[PDB]
């Protein structure tokens, strides 16, 4: 078997396949994560230097992990859809032996361990991948948002945002997001989702989607003329 | 030890891109072109032969177009012999799911298979890996007729119309201009034809250096035929198009 | 490029050198010994201010009478802890008995230098161990990813940690009590940090044998961090 | 270049720099030898006292395999003893099988295949020791001498180490001057002379002496260490020789 | 110890090259000149004997090597690779095919059975490509005769009539004059001989010359009677004799 | 230089460079101290610290009842060896009710050393070691190195400065191995050996490591206010 | 373990499955639930071995789970059979096989048509209109032989299956404690409380 | 062995026998036959008797480890299923356990959860399992109501042991009596059936079958 090891230590200090991996997020395209006072949004960019494309067949940026717990992410596509299906398995997994759902903190726990052994394993490289994770516990009320790294370290996040640009976004959330008030409805929570990506987008059109989760496995994708609504609103107050 | 000759195929740059991919995809960007185009009734597959010889053997031959199952077929672009190795693969894995649930195999399933032994290709094993871009074409009672791509990275994306190999810059441009969404089979065969026509390095466009395919409702009632078209029906339908 | 597992001219491994090189990047943490128990506290140090900060979780339970906090590359650390756990639970099983504090620090030690070409690569983190049992009573321990252990009365790890660890020289004694170590952690942290010090961006936790390893609330600790800076104005 | 860099690396030459290097460690180490007699054969070693410290008679560097071989080297002391428990299982194995003793050319090819298989890969080091061993089987007296590439031959007498040359001179006068044969007590007698008389190519430190033989009559085929009243009889003659 | 070369020898260039690929390509064209033609009939490969020393006997080297009754191949570039291919390709043949359907497999899967032998060792660990091209005459029921080229990357296309190493421009370039669709096999064994003296520099005789068929089924060759449907091996060997009585009437 | 990349490589002189840099980290660790008489057998270790806050580094491991050593260097490595040691003599406890010769201790100690010297992927051990021990043909002091070298000795010493120790027990050699039937005299022999190789810092009470091995005595190691009265 | 029924009707699937687990010579439960909803529209009852039927079952829930997660799409009941079918082909060679005979119940939305699958532990699958395991089939076989008909009702499915209960707690030794009835239709799964 | 425990409107009730056995001699009169897992889960022992000794604190080692991990205390859904996937897996290789995993949780409330040596795991109000578990199932059978008081309710389940205790041969020794509610497990202490049994007797007046 392939042994060498490829994740190692700098003289100063840094684990620089680790670091890279992080470079691999910062170029995918953005993705940003805002939980209400009783639901999460999943906010994502869709690059178009790609059109002729096919939409209701390519795969969505937003992934169901169980019917209360979704994943995006931002990086490498390929290296996603591996760490997607280890999270699937292990949530069926969780269900079978301890008969209830994963909590998101447990899930997220998981998919950060994974992203931690690659950096520790002879023989592989670091997930190009940091996720933001999103549901609802079961028979929980209170929303959840965490997010995930290359390096393995996880944390919970009131509203957060990963991949290109999302350093001008992160900039725009700091200031928008009250902690002591946040977004009382799913139309506030949504609207402030698609107002930060209107930072960084270009155009309100086929380039955002929008994922809303809400308490006991109510999740729903929105379709172009429902977000094309809140562009369209959100752009006539700005004329001001 | 062995470390000394070790190239490290699957590390990151200071970039964070995949060298190894990066290449791979250089390589297949000199590869003969290959179109798929999905019609309303229909997709078309269509290929451009690498420079070919007088003496080649024209009618018994295959490069570019091959059969997955009944309702799904692959057009090629990049290294023939490492293709062989994942189309086979893809031929097996299609039989394990009908073997197992008695249903032929979904489109998307099949080709996020086939695009999962890629990446691990580029993540472990310190392989090299496979210099190799498809076009997937297929059927299924889900989706209907459904255009998809995989590259050496293991990603794949769903397309209306696509191109791959050779010239995709200038292909995509044309495909962008003239397709439209209530397009009929006809119509995408004499699209795929005109785009080889104008994107070819060669002088002329003939006969004897195009594979091409169809996949169709066109059999009788609710059933999907594929028809990979010999050279007197490529000769034909180039006629017919008035590009020769 | 050279072997994971090579040694330098002075005689040194450079993976567990370059290791250490990453914990003094980490986020402060520090931890005093006394009779009447060990004080264990850290710097959470959030990235951002939109980042829940209880989130972070920099000191962790092994067992009811063993605490760990951690500095460094912090994800190394979850095989570290599910690995003492294990090894605490697991002797308790075979031996109807508290493992002592120095056998389960031995037992993490053991994993550093499981690694070349096994893991790839040494840990990036640093662990200080704080327990208690009957034999040798309250005890601190500095475990490092070289495979090393020492006992201390008082330890800091971090990026400020030689600015801390010349502060606890000074105010160390063997008569110190518990409610004085908790001032001392805390005045001492406030000192190295960058940010100024709070109930959210720094947390307490203690292990006694009567009560056993618990970590502080944000609401008791901000009654410290109150006490600490009224006494500090008293003279 | 770096054609030396990488054991089993041909050089342009046609040669392997790595044992070629692994040669220089053996001709470092102290000086070694081996005398074949009438019936049997005498083992000799240098044993430099480093210190007053160091307890004599008890750092024994000649080693036994199976009862009747007796090995010695020079260089890279723990790398002998690697050969020696190979040999050790090669001899354990052979009698198992066989029931018979093994053969001392064959035992001579077990060894010599084994340090051939540490030139074939770069992922293992050649050995950094020259082997002189030898003893008594069914065909008579045996004498051989085993080089880090893996080559070997039979031997009248062979010597290696840092006085290499001097013995091998003083070896070369005793093949000339006893066409018939040497006996095994004389040839004790002469094994102390010449490790004495190679001890000037090393002459900082002063030495202990090491006998050991194997003979037909005198030690009835069987490996022994030479002690007490011979061994001190040894040493005489070869205090007596030098001045 | 062990083989710890676990990964692969051959990689993508930065132009998009696969390195060692091209330097066996190289090694291919150093290699003997060798050719095959496709007649209506049957198919003719051929190449020289080009001997080490005239004290070696080239008769016991065998460049055109059988690998079924109805198939043979022969090759350019180095020959010791070429031997264990045939080797492989002759058991694959077997563990592969004929120990499944009771049958010897068509020309075309045989020869995508060698090809993935050949790719294997251009992604493999520790390994490097294989340096030789050969070309695999056949028949069989269903697809009649034909005629493959394999290259060292795995590739491999039909021909009409093809050749390869050192002369092959020339010679491709006079076979694509003198072929037609209604050639016959005798008239196909012809123009190989012309064609093949103009890559040959010294000696041009049976001895020299290496050349076999694909052709009618020869029932003399089989070992034994008594079964109508087993009528014997397509595969023959032209003898010495047989090229010199051809070189006559040349 | 170009031939220290791992140990499978030798120099053009024929040197082992990486066993020459594990060499090199036994003389930055600190001294210790061994010797024996005929009836006894005794380590002396000076134990260091990280700060005046820390805990004094242990440096000598019980192997056996009859058998046991101190470290200097890479204390990991020493846990290692000290560990195979431990299974060695028990190995030959179990099966064959034989306490193992301290002369077998050393041959062991070195075949498993220079496995480690002629493999790829491997290290050398980092460490050495001074292993006493009372067996039966009397007491014994061997010295490991990683290299594989053993060496049976009257006395020795290992670590920072430890030729000061080494000279002086050169000097003493003929009084000390004729301390028979007296522990405190070979142990107050052994610390006047340590002491030196001693530089600006003195022997305290936490700071001396005593152990001592022999005819009625088994290995037992002595720290704290135990070791007072050799100050 | 013991008694499992299905009927398949015009427009539903009907399965009957007794509540009883019995061990030695005492019920230790009267309420139990022999079955398990593998998909909205697809409900697998079970029997056999102790131990056995609930594991088996559970693994199967999981996997099916774990499809309709990654394809966001439901199985047809025919090709959940199908897989099933195929879990207990393998089992049947293995060290120790799994003894658990399972009928499935289903409705398939893309033919608006119900379907009822019934697997032995062998792997041995028939589509049936109507099905049972264990010593059931001996009563129950011959009484809708006779009273089935191929277009009846979700209630005329009922009483004919009150109809084979009645025959089954009248003629069979053992007491099973009655029976939990669930309806598998287009509108998904349902339990029938009072039976 | 008998072993019982059931559910009623107080929380529940856990009652066992402390007799070991080995064929028709009698190993022990003072075995524990209740293990307390953590302060709200009691685990039920009968069959083999290192099978349940060596298994229960194993089980009880997995729940420490869940609250490690998992920051909260282990379900007994969870836990009974930790016990009864491990069984499984011996499926044939001969364990003889019957167990009952008793306790308080939050989001389940008072739970019994039946799990043995063949995989059965089964949720329930009530359950007897042991050698005199029909014994046992008489006496609370008959008498069992949900609105008995903790203090009938401790009673019904020391008479139903006792009740098996006298006619089982292979169940006697003394009751180990339990109580679990919403704040914990409570140990109601040990009753000699030396002593119990004339007392029962006496002041309830049956027993009558007996010699007075
Ligand atoms: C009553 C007394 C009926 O046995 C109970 O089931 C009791 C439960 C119990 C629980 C914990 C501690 C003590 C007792 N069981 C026994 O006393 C048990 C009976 C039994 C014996 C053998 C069995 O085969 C597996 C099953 C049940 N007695 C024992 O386990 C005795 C003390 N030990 C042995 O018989 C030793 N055997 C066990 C099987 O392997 C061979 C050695
Ligand atoms: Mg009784």
């Amino acid at each position: 078997g392939y042994d060498r090891a490829l994740s190692i230590f700098s003289p100063d200090g840094h684990i620089f396949q680790v670091e890279y991996a992080l470079e691999a997020v910062k170029r995918g395209t953005c993705a940003v994560g805002v939980k209400g006072k009783n639901c999460v949004v999943l906010g994502c960019e869709r690059r178009s230097t790609l059109k002729l494309q096919d939409t209701r067949i390519t795969p969505s940026k937003v992934s169901k992990i169980d019917s209360h717990v979704v994943l995006s992410f931002s990086g490498l596509n390929a290296d996603s859809r591996i760490l997607i299906e280890k999270a699937r398995v292990e949530a069926q997994s969780h269900r079978l032996t301890l008969e209830d759902p994963v909590t998101v903190e447990y899930l997220t726990r998981y998919v950060a361990g994974v992203q931690q052994r690659y950096t520790q394993s002879g023989g592989v490289r670091p997930f190009g991948v940091s996720t933001l994770i999103a549901g609802f516990d079961p028979r929980d009320d209170e929303p959840k948002l965490y997010q995930t790294e290359p390096s393995g370290i996880y944390s919970s996040w009131s509203a957060q945002t990963i991949g290109r640009n999302s350093k001008t976004v992160r900039e725009f959330l700091e200031k928008n997001y009250d902690r002591k008030e946040p977004p009382a409805t799913v139309e506030e929570c949504v609207k402030l989702t698609v107002r930060s990506l209107l930072e960084v987008v270009q155009t309100g059109a086929k380039n955002i989607e929008i994922t809303v989760v809400k308490p006991d496995s109510d999740i729903v994708a929105l379709s172009s003329e429902e977000i094309n609504q809140y562009v369209t609103q959100i752009e006539q107050e700005k004329q001001e | 030890g062995s470390r000394r000759y070790d190239s490290r195929t699957t590390i990151f740059s200071p970039e964070g891109r995949l060298y190894q991919v990066e290449y791979a995809l250089e390589s297949i960007s000199h590869a003969g072109t290959a179109i798929g185009i999905m019609a309303s009734d229909g997709i078309v597959l269509a290929a451009e032969r690498k420079v070919t010889s007088t003496l080649l053997e024209q009618d018994t031959s295959t490069e570019k177009l091959y059969k997955l199952n009944d309702k799904i077929a692959v057009a090629v672009a990049g290294l023939t012999a490492d293709a062989e190795i994942l189309i086979n693969t893809a031929r097996i894995h299609a039989q394990n799911y009908l073997k197992t649930y008695n249903e032929d195999i979904p489109v998307e399933i099949l080709v996020r298979r086939l695009s999962d032994i890629k990446q691990g290709y580029t993540q472990h094993g310190g392989l090299r890996p496979f210099g190799v871009s498809f076009i997937y074409a297929g059927y299924d009672d889900r989706y209907g007729y459904q255009l998809y791509t995989s590259n050496p990275s293991g990603n794949y994306t769903g397309w209306k119309a696509i191109s791959v190999g050779a010239n995709t810059s200038a292909a995509q441009t044309l495909l962008q201009m003239d397709y439209k969404d209530d397009m009929k089979v006809d119509d995408a065969i004499e699209l795929a034809l005109k785009t080889l026509s104008k994107t070819t390095d060669s002088s002329a466009l003939t006969y004897d250096r195009l594979e091409f395919a169809t996949i169709r409702k066109g059999a009788n009632d609710g059933e999907v035929y594929q028809k990979i078209f010999k050279p007197q029906e490529i000769k034909d339908i180039l006629v017919k198009t008035g590009i020769t | 490029d050279r072997g994971v597992s090579t040694f330098s001219p002075e005689g040194r491994l450079f993976q567990v050198e370059y290791s250490l090189e990453a914990i003094k990047l980490g986020s402060t943490a520090i931890g005093i010994a006394t009779k009447e128990g060990v004080v264990l506290g850290v710097e959470k140090r959030a990235t951002s201010p939109l980042l829940e900060s209880d989130s972070i979780e920099k000191i962790v339970e092994i067992d009811r009478h063993i605490g760990c906090a951690m500095s460094g590359l912090t994800a190394d650390a979850r095989s570290m802890i599910e690995h003492a756990r294990t090894a605490a639970v697991t002797h308790n099983l075979y031996y109807d008995e508290d493992i002592n504090v120095e056998s389960l620090t031995q037992s993490v030690c053991d994993l550093a230098l499981r690694f070349g070409e096994l893991m790839s690569r040494p840990f990036g983190v640093a662990l200080l161990i704080a327990g208690h049992d009957a034999d040798d009573g309250y005890q601190l321990f500095h475990a490092e990813p070289s495979g090393t252990f020492y006992r201390y009365n008082a330890k800091a790890i971090g990026s400020g940690s030689e600015g801390a660890q010349a502060e606890l020289l000074n105010e160390w004694h063997s008569s110190l009590t518990l409610k004085e170590a908790e001032l001392l952690v805390l005045k001492i942290l406030k000192q190295v940090m960058e940010e100024k010090l709070d109930e959210n961006n720094a947390q307490l936790s203690c292990i006694t044998k009567q009560d056993g390893f618990k970590i502080y609330d944000n609401e008791k600790t901000a009654e410290l961090i109150k006490e600490l800076k009224e006494k500090e104005a008293a003279e | 270049t770096g054609y030396d860099l990488s054991n089993s690396v041909f050089s342009p030459d046609g040669r392997n720099f790595q044992v070629e290097y692994a040669v220089k460690a053996v001709e470092n180490g102290t000086t070694s030898i081996g005398i074949k007699c009438n019936d049997g054969v005498v083992f000799a070693v240098e044993k430099l006292i480093t210190s007053k410290l160091l307890v004599p008679q008890k750092n024994v560097k000649i080693q036994v395999v199976d009862r009747h071989i007796g090995c010695v080297y020079s260089g890279l002391i723990p790398d002998g003893r690697h050969l020696v428990n190979r040999g050790r299982e090669e001899a354990a194995s052979f009698k198992k099988l066989y029931k018979t003793p093994i053969p001392i050319p064959a035992f001579a090819d077990r060894l010599g295949q084994y340090v051939q298989a540490h030139t074939l890969y770069n992922s293992v080091r050649p050995f950094g020791v020259s082997t002189i061993f030898g003893g008594v089987d069914k065909n008579g007296a045996h004498l051989y001498m085993l080089e880090p590439s893996g080559s070997y031959w039979g031997y009248k007498g062979a010597a290696t180490g840092k006085g290499r040359q001097s013995a091998k001179a003083e070896l070369e006068k005793l093949v000339d001057h006893h066409p018939e044969g040497l006996s095994a007590r004389e040839a004790v007698k002469q094994a102390a002379k010449i490790i004495y008389l190679a001890h000037e190519d090393n002459k900082e430190k002063d030495f202990e002496l090491e006998i050991s033989w194997c003979s037909l009559s005198e030690t009835n085929g069987l490996h022994k260490f030479v002690k007490g009243d011979l061994l001190q009889e040894a040493i005489d003659f070869a205090q007596k020789e030098i001045n | 110890m062990t083989d710890r070369y676990s990964f692969s020898l051959t990689t993508f260039s930065p132009s998009g090259k696969l390195g060692q690929i091209d330097y066996a390509l190289t090694a291919v064209k150093q290699g003997v000149t060798s050719l095959g033609i496709k007649a209506t009939n049957g198919v003719v490969i051929a190449t020289e004997k080009k001997s080490s020393s005239p004290l070696a006997m080239s008769e016991t080297l065998s460049k055109v090597s059988l690998l079924t009754p109805d198939i043979g191949a022969v090759y350019s570039g180095m020959g010791p690779d070429y031997r264990v291919l045939v080797d492989k390709s002759r058991k694959v043949a077997h563990t592969s095919y004929k120990r499944i359907y009771g049958e010897y497999p068509p020309t075309k899967l045989l020869v995508s059975e060698v090809a993935k032998i050949m790719q294997e060792a251009t992604q493999s660990g520790g390994v490097r490509p294989f340096g030789v091209s050969l070309l695999i005459a056949g028949h069989d029921e269903f697809n009649g005769f034909s005629l493959y080229q394999v290259d060292p990357s795995g590739s491999y296309f039909p021909w009409k009539a093809t050749a390869i190493g050192k002369g092959s421009v020339a010679a491709k370039t006079f076979l694509e004059k003198r072929w037609n669709d209604e050639l016959e096999l005798e008239d196909a064994i012809h123009i190989a001989l012309l064609t093949l003296k103009e890559s040959v520099e010294g000696e041009f005789n049976g001895d020299t010359i290496e050349l076999a068929i694909i052709g009618d089924e020869n029932p003399d060759l089989l070992g034994y009677t008594g079964i109508p449907t087993d009528k014997g091996p397509r595969f023959r060997k032209l003898t010495s004799q047989e090229i010199n009585d051809r070189l006559e009437a040349l | 230089n170009n031939y220290d990349g791992d140990t499978v490589t030798f120099s053009p002189t024929g040197r082992l460079f990486q066993v020459e840099y594990a060499l090199e980290a036994i003389k930055q660790g600190s001294v210790t101290v061994g010797l024996r008489s005929n009836t006894h057998a005794v380590l002396v270790a000076l134990k260091r610290n990280a700060d005046e806050l820390s805990s004094y580094q242990k440096k000598i491991i019980k192997c056996d009842e009859h058998m046991g050593l101190s470290l200097a260097g890479l204390a990991p490595d020493a846990r290692v060896l000290s560990n195979y040691l431990r299974q060695q003599c028990n190995y030959s406890s179990l099966v064959f009710n034989r306490k193992l010769a301290v002369e077998r201790a050393g041959h062991l100690l070195c075949d498993k050393a220079q496995k480690n010297t002629q493999s790829y992927g491997g290290r050398p051990y980092g460490v050495g070691l001074l292993i006493i021990g009372y067996d039966k043909s009397g007491a014994h002091l061997l010295e490991f190195q990683p290299s594989g070298n053993v060496t049976e000795l009257y006395g020795t010493a290992i670590g920072a400065r430890s030729q000061g120790a080494k000279t002086y027990l050169e000097r003493t050699l003929d009084t000390f191995i004729k301390i028979d039937g007296n522990p405190d005299e070979l142990i107050k022999a052994g610390v006047e050996a340590i002491s030196q190789s001693l530089r600006d810092e003195s022997l305290t009470v936490d700071n001396l490591s005593i152990a001592i091995v022999g005819k009625d005595t088994p290995f037992t190691i002595y720290d704290g206010e135990a070791v007072a009265k050799y100050i | 373990m013991d008694i499992i029924l299905g009927i398949r009707v015009q427009d539903s699937v009907i399965l009957a499955s007794s509540k009883a687990v019995t061990r030695g010579i005492s019920v230790l439960k009267d309420s139990d639930d022999k079955t398990r909803q593998l998909s909205p529209h697809t409900l697998m009852s079970f029997a056999g071995e102790a131990g056995d039927t609930v594991q088996f079952a559970e693994y199967i829930q999981a996997n099916i789970q774990l499809y309709s997660i990654r394809e966001d799409y439901e199985l047809s009941p025919q090709a959940v059979s199908s897989f099933v079918r195929q879990e207990l082909a393998k089992s049947i060679r293995s060290r120790r096989p799994y003894q658990v005979n399972v009928l499935i119940g289903g409705y398939d939305k893309k033919k608006n048509k119900p379907e009822l699958y019934q697997i032995d532990y062998l792997g041995t699958k028939v589509e049936l209109p109507y099905g049972a395991h264990g010593y059931s089939g001996f009563y129950t076989f011959s009484l809708l032989d006779h009273h089935y008909r191929p277009d009846m009702t979700t209630e005329e499915g009922l009483d004919l299956l009150k109809l084979c209960v009645q025959e089954l707690e009248k003629r069979m030794p053992m007491d099973f404690k009655g029976v939990i009835v669930k309806i598998v239709d287009k509108d998904g799964i349902r339990q029938v409380d009072d039976f | 062995t008998t072993t019982l425990a059931f559910r009623f409107q107080g929380g529940i009730i856990v009652a066992v026998d402390s007799r070991a056995t080995a064929g028709n001699w009698v190993a022990s009169q003072t075995v524990k036959k209740v293990i307390e897992i953590n302060p709200f889960l009691l685990g039920t022992a009968a069959g083999g008797a290192a099978d349940c000794q060596f298994w229960e604190t194993w089980l009880g080692s997995q729940c420490r480890l869940h609250e490690l991990r998992e920051k909260e205390r282990i379900s007994v859904a969870a836990a009974s299923k930790i016990l009864s996937n491990l069984v499984y897996q011996y499926k044939g290789a001969g364990l003889s356990m019957g167990t009952m995993i008793c306790g308080y949780t939050r989001k389940e409330g008072p739970t019994i959860y039946y799990v043995d040596s063949d995989g059965t795991r089964l949720k329930g109000d009530i359950f007897c399992v042991g050698s005199g578990q029909t014994f046992a199932y008489g006496v609370l059978d008959s008498n069992y109501k949900w609105d008995l008081s903790v203090e009938d309710a401790l009673y019904l389940g020391k008479r139903s042991i006792l009740a098996a205790a006298h006619r089982d041969a292979y169940s006697g020794g003394s009751v180990n009596l339990y109580h679990v509610t919403e704040d914990g497990w409570i140990y109601h202490g040990n009753h000699d059936v030396g002593e119990l049994f004339w007392k029962v007797k006496e002041e309830e007046g049956s027993f009558n079958n007996v010699i007075g």
